[PDB]
């Protein structure tokens, strides 16, 4: 039942965690590969705590409770990704050249 | 009935969103402004977040059990997955403190070298709802004991169940861009 | 239409009135006419008038509504070929196109008035710049206090002043005379007096003069300790000439924020 | 008696403010008195003030908006006052320690405590009508949303009285606004008026979203909802997305004034920067939920007065939606004198013209709404009339100032300062008056007058156009913004026309209070019987004036847009049911005033660094917050012989007038 879906998401998100913590400690001879995979591995953690934790679904609330939180995603890579990329213009601008 | 609170918090929770996100803009501005002051690498103890990441995926799991053991009948059942499950909110507060109380003492607070202004008010503020998260729990816990598994103490339930599992999905976010990233 | 943005006096000021014109005639052919139908249907279409055409059922039409999308999309698509090339070129931190060797003149902001430093020259003035006509001028703002605007309007452009932050601006004077500089941002009690004159000089003959003034005074500027008696709060500020400045001020007015 | 009050803080030897003062003492003690004097206490609690009816919260929000609005012209008119004097060579009174707290209070009320609850009054009052909604989805929550703007009209009226007000604009700029340039208190009455009503309005924003989603009437589809009501829900969106921005961007200025720390200071690392992207992130989504239940107030008025459909539906829709989404990508054109690159200031501005294309579509419906209808001259309809023609000038005169080679000579001047208020007094003020008139006959039972409605208007517009058009020229000769003292002499004869612009819209508001004074006298003459004054076409005229409290015997049943419009053409509009059921509906709680005057308590204990009254006043909110949940008697049935009685009294007064 909805037992077996619970564990599956707390088995996926021990593995989704040591492995972005074993890669920093031990050093893995590379920073590229390192921020690669702790970026990747956060955001799959993130999408098995939306449908094994907070049961997420299409068909949940007549179309919602999905597309709110689609919008939300939009509106935060908008903020995040915009301020970063607006206030790193005003950094590398405001120097003494 | 039930399902419009459910669905009505969920809404609150997607403007909970947006608003740690305006704290991760915030600490990525001020990833490199230390005013000569220690830097990521100089202050996160990997193996000490470590243990914080696990007790609240331990207390994700343990509110995971107690939402089925409401769907069940046993009244007994979800108190004493809620005791766990507190204990484990519990210790990820008392880390944190431990964490924060280390910084304050040997002169790296927020008010010196304001890249540690960004790690207090990002993490200090993951702290506080799970601080707001702990007392939320504490009140529903002498409810269930006192009314039961009544039709208005199911949604308390499910509407902490999503601002529980909510704080995890954050602390991941938390974890991977300030400690992983800034102890490279 | 005299009045120092429809008559500028700055190669950028051409060019930005301009930017204007153009730009509001751009505008006058989709909000004209809906000024107009706003009134025309208003008095033809009363509901004293019998003569016109009634139609509660008529909401919709293919050919109606494609030009309500059409028309301020061709305007908006006509206004995207400008606000790029024009954002291009008229942007600070650019060098005018003259090679007639630009002056750079420091500028620090106070509380509350004009802190001007001349590297190559060596003088230091208070709400007071002079150059050349015909000659571009770098702007090089910082500022010594909460945030301030350089702000010229016969001339061109403005940009912010901020604390350990280098703003840069280039202006041109076309023609001689003296243009009076404000501050555009709002910094306190002291605002209302942050005034200042911009003396073009017909040529070069006229600015030398103007600095060998400057270097007669008998204030200095040499060291940071006489710079923090400069920057104490005041209102309402003269025009003062300091004779001796040090090398590289401008640099400390930035270090002391940034270390 | 602890912290920084000291008794010297009152501000004594200052004669203007202190009539102030003591105006609203007096005023206040006279108001108390009458309610004492008709013994109305009783009457005012628990029906009024703990009430959680949307009808009787969506009239309060607007009587703290009316009066927010005399105090925030009343300072504003001082400013012209004090710039036509200053020219010319004449320094009077106000000077600018007490100036600078003017215009920064005058943003700061007339942005949040009259802008914002008269929107959110008129849709607190007219959305859960036209869905067929007895109530809103969370009747508890609506009513805690209003007192904490209560709250935030409180910490600003104090400011005067107590302490003093911020002195760095409305939105309180880095370090101007920081610990070492502003030791006063005046910042951190500016913080807490602004969180503590922050965390009130985001939640009438999540209170609406659930509403219109999921308490509508059966059979009604969303593109089969009224134009006011998708609206609505667009501007609600707007409410959630924007004000957790405000919400840490002021908790972050708290903990630089409080805790000392590094944020948007010079010194330490922080960046001055990061707060004007941040205020400002907010800022464009603020103004957004202003003007858009604007568009659905006179895209109602439009369609009722002209005796035709509106046109245009589903171009009006979408546009609605195209603004919400194009209103987080464009909040860069407000700083574009930063400094920042080429590439940066010329992509914001091409997206900031991009959503003047929806507002030009919404524009150009209601003018093909009125292509061959029957035209009203009503007094709401003339509001509408001269919105087209008032918020085109401002609009085009906000896509000249999108261009960054055009906002380098015009930033921060009186051309900014005429943009604003060509499209708040043209657009929001011209709007809410529109909606004011428009549902006076659904909110209280009676028409308003009809001869001082049209005489407000022609000094609202005509007087505006006096009082901002120089600010138009006096922004292109050079006069910049909130300047106090010895300005130019040729900056005067322009500023005269413009301080004299401010007497005629003082005869506008003057005229409004003569047309509800005349209104309520004379209440038993020009009386709405049948509910429905003009032709309505939304569900919300199927009801009586006053609805009968729970709005709704029996929800209807809705097939097609105009549902109401469209049971007028099938001939019969009003049945009576054969029988009634029992209407599940929340009781009136005490808690949320509680929970309210505990912050007010807890604002002020922060401001005046009295630690121990802010313990007790955060405590105060929590406890009774944990007490507001073991109440299970929040609810209860309406027996059928108080809805059958309240049917069969209205049923009657349809049977007089023919039908
Ligand atoms: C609710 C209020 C409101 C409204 C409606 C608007 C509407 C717009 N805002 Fe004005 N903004 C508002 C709130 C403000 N904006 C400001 C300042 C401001 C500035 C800064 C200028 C400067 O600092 O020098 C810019 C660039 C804009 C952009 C715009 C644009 C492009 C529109 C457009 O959406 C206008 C759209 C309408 C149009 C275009 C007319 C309708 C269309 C017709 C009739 C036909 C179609 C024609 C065309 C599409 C050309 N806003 C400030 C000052 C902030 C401060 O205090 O510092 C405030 C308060
Ligand atoms: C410092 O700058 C200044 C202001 O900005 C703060 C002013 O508002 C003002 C006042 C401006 C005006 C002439 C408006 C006068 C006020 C009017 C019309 C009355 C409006 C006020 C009320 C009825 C609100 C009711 C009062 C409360 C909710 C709080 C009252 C609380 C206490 C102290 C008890 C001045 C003089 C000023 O100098
Ligand atoms: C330190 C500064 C900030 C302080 C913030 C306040 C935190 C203090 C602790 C508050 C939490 C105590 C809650 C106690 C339980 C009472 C509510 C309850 O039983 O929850 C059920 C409720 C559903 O509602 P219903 O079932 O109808 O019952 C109505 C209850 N009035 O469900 C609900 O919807 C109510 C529960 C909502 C959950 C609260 C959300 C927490 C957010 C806290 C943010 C903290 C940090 C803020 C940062 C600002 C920016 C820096
Ligand atoms: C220190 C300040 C602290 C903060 C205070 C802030 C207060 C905000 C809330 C104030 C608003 C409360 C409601 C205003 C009174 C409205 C009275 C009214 O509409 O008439 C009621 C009644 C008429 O009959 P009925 O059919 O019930 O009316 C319409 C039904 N939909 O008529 C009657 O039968 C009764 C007669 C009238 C009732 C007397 C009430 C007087 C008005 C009270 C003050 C209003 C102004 C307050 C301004 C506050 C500004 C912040
Ligand atoms: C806006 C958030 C900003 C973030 C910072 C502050 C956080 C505190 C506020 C978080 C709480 C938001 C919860 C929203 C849930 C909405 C959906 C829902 O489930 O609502 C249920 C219930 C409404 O109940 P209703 O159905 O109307 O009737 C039943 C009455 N028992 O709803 C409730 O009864 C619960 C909600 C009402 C109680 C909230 C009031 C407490 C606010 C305290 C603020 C503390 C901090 C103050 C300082 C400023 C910040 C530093
Ligand atoms: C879009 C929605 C609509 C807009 C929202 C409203 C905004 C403005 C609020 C002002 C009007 C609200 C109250 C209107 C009540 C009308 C009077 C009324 O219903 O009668 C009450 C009372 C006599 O009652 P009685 O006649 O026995 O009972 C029959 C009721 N039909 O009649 C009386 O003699 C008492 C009337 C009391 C008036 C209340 C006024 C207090 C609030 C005023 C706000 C500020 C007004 C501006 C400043 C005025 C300065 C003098
Ligand atoms: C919001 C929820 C929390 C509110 C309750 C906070 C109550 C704090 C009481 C602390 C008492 C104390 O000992 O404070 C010490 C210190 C100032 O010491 P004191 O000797 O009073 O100096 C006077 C003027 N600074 O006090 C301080 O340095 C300031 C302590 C308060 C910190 C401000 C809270 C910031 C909240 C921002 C949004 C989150
Ligand atoms: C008859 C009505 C009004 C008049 C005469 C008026 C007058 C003024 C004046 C003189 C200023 C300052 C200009 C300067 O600093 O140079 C100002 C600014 C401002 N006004 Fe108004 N105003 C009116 C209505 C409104 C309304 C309805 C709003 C609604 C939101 C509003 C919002 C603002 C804001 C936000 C500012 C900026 C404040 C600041 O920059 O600190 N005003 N107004
Ligand atoms: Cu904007």
């Amino acid at each position: 039942g909805s037992v077996k879906t619970y564990m599956t998401g707390f088995i996926l998100s021990i593995i989704l965690t040591v492995i972005p913590f074993w890669m920093v400690m031990t050093g893995a001879a590379s920073p590229a590969v390192i921020l690669g995979t702790i970026l990747a591995m956060a955001v799959v953690q993130v999408l098995v705590h939306l449908v094994c934790f907070l049961h997420m679904n299409t068909k949940s609330d007549e179309g919602w409770n999905m597309t709110a939180f689609v919008f939300t995603v939009l509106i935060i890579a908008i903020l995040v990704v915009g301020s970063i990329w607006i206030m790193w213009n005003l950094n590398y601008n405001m120097m003494m050249h | 009935a039930g399902g419009t609170k459910i669905f009505g918090f969920w809404i609150y929770l997607m403007s909970d969103c947006i608003l740690f996100s305006i704290l991760f803009a915030t600490y990525a501005v001020l990833v490199n402004g230390t005013a000569g002051g220690p830097t990521g690498k100089d202050i996160f103890e990997l193996p000490f977040v470590l243990v914080e990441t696990f007790l609240l995926l331990f207390s994700s799991i343990t509110y995971g059990m107690a939402a089925i053991a409401m769907y069940k009948n046993n009244k007994s059942q979800v108190i004493s997955w809620l005791a766990l499950t507190w204990l484990f909110g519990a210790g990820f507060i008392g880390m944190e403190i431990y964490e924060f109380h280390h910084l304050i003492v040997n002169g790296m607070g927020p008010d010196r070298s304001g890249f540690l202004s960004a790690f207090f008010a990002l993490v200090g503020t993951h702290g506080l709802h799970v601080t707001s998260g702990l007392i939320w729990m504490a009140v529903l816990m002498v409810q269930i004991a006192r009314r039961g598994l009544t039709s208005t103490n199911r949604t308390r339930i499910m509407c902490l169940s999503l601002f529980w599992h909510f704080l995890d999905v954050v602390w991941i976010c938390v974890f991977t861009v300030v400690y992983l990233m800034g102890a490279m | 239409c005299n009045s120092a943005l429809l008559d500028p006096k700055g190669q950028i000021g051409l060019e930005q009135r301009s930017l204007i014109l153009t730009a509001f005639g751009l505008m006058l052919i989709v909000v004209i006419p809906a000024i107009l139908m706003a009134v025309g249907f208003a008095w033809k279409y009363r509901a004293s008038n019998k003569d016109a055409k009634y139609s509660p059922n008529w909401s919709h039409s293919n050919k109606v509504e494609a030009v309500v999308w059409t028309v301020p999309i061709l305007i908006i698509i006509f206004l995207a070929v400008l606000t790029w090339k024009t954002t291009h070129a008229l942007e600070p931190s650019k060098p005018l196109a003259h090679d007639e060797k630009p002056i750079t003149i420091e500028v620090v902001s106070m509380d509350w008035k004009w802190f001007f430093i001349y590297p190559e020259q060596g003088i230091a003035t208070v709400n007071e710049i002079a150059f050349p006509a015909n000659t571009p001028v770098y702007f090089k703002v910082t500022s010594n206090s909460v945030m301030n605007s350089f702000f010229i309007p016969r001339l061109g452009s403005q940009i912010y002043a901020m604390a350990g932050m280098q703003t840069r601006l280039h202006l041109i004077a076309n023609e001689p005379g003296t243009y009076d500089g404000i501050s555009a941002s709002y910094s306190g009690p002291g605002f209302s007096g942050m005034k200042f004159k911009a003396i073009a000089t017909p040529d070069r003959a006229a600015f030398d003069q103007w600095v060998a003034k400057a270097k007669q005074s008998p204030n200095t500027m040499s060291d940071m300790a006489a710079f923090e008696k400069l920057a104490a709060p005041s209102e309402y500020n003269q025009v003062e000439y300091f004779s001796n400045v040090k090398p590289d001020l401008f640099a400390d007015v930035i270090n002391k924020f940034m270390a | 008696m602890f912290g920084k009050l000291s008794l010297d803080a009152v501000p004594f030897h200052e004669p203007i403010v202190m009539v102030t003062i003591a105006g609203i003492i007096l005023g206040g003690l006279a108001l108390v008195g009458l309610i004492t004097y008709f013994g109305k206490w009783t009457y005012l609690w628990k029906e009024w003030l703990t009430s959680v009816d949307h009808k009787r919260l969506g009239i309060m929000y607007i009587i703290v908006a009316i009066v927010m609005l005399l105090r925030g012209f009343a300072d504003a008119i001082m400013m012209r006052s004090q710039q036509a004097l200053a020219s010319a060579g004449e320094a009077g009174f106000l000077p600018p320690h007490h100036y600078d707290q003017i215009f920064t209070a005058h943003g700061v009320i007339m942005i949040f405590f009259v802008a914002m609850p008269f929107v959110i009054g008129l849709m607190n009052l007219v959305v859960p009508l036209q869905i067929g909604a007895r109530d809103v989805a969370f009747p508890f929550l609506n009513n805690l949303s209003f007192w904490f703007t209560v709250v935030g009209v409180i910490l600003v009226n104090v400011s005067l009285g107590v302490g003093e007000f911020a002195q760095t604009g409305w939105l309180a700029y880095p370090p101007l606004s920081g610990i070492e340039y502003s030791p006063g208190v005046g910042v951190d009455y500016w913080i807490w008026s602004l969180q503590l009503s922050g965390i009130g309005t985001t939640l009438t924003g999540i209170n609406f979203f659930v509403t219109i989603l999921k308490m509508r009437a059966p059979g009604m589809t969303m593109f089969k909802m009224p134009v006011f009501t998708w609206a609505s829900l667009c501007a609600n969106v707007l409410i959630i997305a924007s004000f957790p921005i405000l919400t840490v961007t002021v908790a972050l200025l708290t903990l630089d004034r409080y805790l000392g720390t590094h944020f948007f200071t010079n010194d330490m690392g922080g960046n001055m920067m990061m707060y004007i992207n941040l205020i400002w992130a907010w800022g464009h989504p603020e103004v957004y939920i202003l003007i858009l239940p604007v568009f659905g107030v006179f895209s109602e008025i439009a369609a009722t007065f002209s005796r035709k459909r509106l046109f245009g539906y589903t171009s009006l829709v979408w546009a609605t939606v195209c603004i919400t989404v194009l209103s987080f990508i464009v909040w860069l054109h407000h700083f574009f004198t930063m400094g920042a690159g080429a590439n940066v200031n010329a992509f914001f501005g091409i997206t900031t013209m991009i959503i003047a294309i929806p507002t030009g579509v919404k524009i150009f419906n209601w003018l093909f709404t009125m292509y061959q209808g029957r035209i009203v001259f009503h007094s709401a309809m003339l509001w509408t009339i001269g919105f087209i023609v008032t918020f085109s000038v401002g609009g085009m005169t906000g896509v000249l100032l999108a261009v960054p080679g055009a906002d380098f000579v015009l930033h921060n001047s009186l051309f900014l300062i005429a943009h604003f208020h060509n499209v708040i007094i043209g657009g929001v003020v011209f709007g809410c008056f529109a909606g004011m008139t428009y549902w006076w006959p659904k909110a209280f039972g009676f028409k308003l007058n009809e001869t001082w409605g049209k005489r407000a208007f022609w000094f609202w517009i005509i007087g505006f156009f006096v009082a901002f058009m120089p600010l138009y020229a006096l922004g292109f000769m050079g006069m910049t913004r909130r300047l106090s003292q010895q300005i130019d002499p040729q900056f005067h004869t322009m500023l005269m026309i413009a301080a004299s612009g401010a007497v005629l819209i003082a005869l506008g508001i003057l005229c409004l209070v003569i047309q509800m004074y005349v209104s309520i006298r004379d209440r038993d003459q020009n009386r709405d019987l049948t509910g429905d004054p003009w032709g309505g076409r939304t569900l919300e005229w199927a009801t009586s004036s006053p609805p009968p409290f729970y709005n709704f015997a029996v929800v209807p049943h809705v097939h097609e847009r105009d549902a109401f419009w469209e049971m007028k053409e099938k001939g019969e509009a009003y049945k009576k049911p054969d029988h009634y059921e029992e209407i599940h509906m929340p009781k009136n709680s005490g808690a949320g005033i509680v929970i309210a005057a505990f912050s007010t308590i807890f604002g002020f204990a922060m401001i005046w660094h009295i630690w121990w009254l802010a313990i007790v006043g955060f405590a105060g909110m929590i406890i009774t917050w944990i007490v507001k949940s073991f109440d299970e008697d929040v609810d209860y049935y309406v027996p059928v012989a108080e809805i059958e009685k309240l049917e069969n009294q209205h049923f009657d007064e349809i049977t007089k007038a023919g039908l």
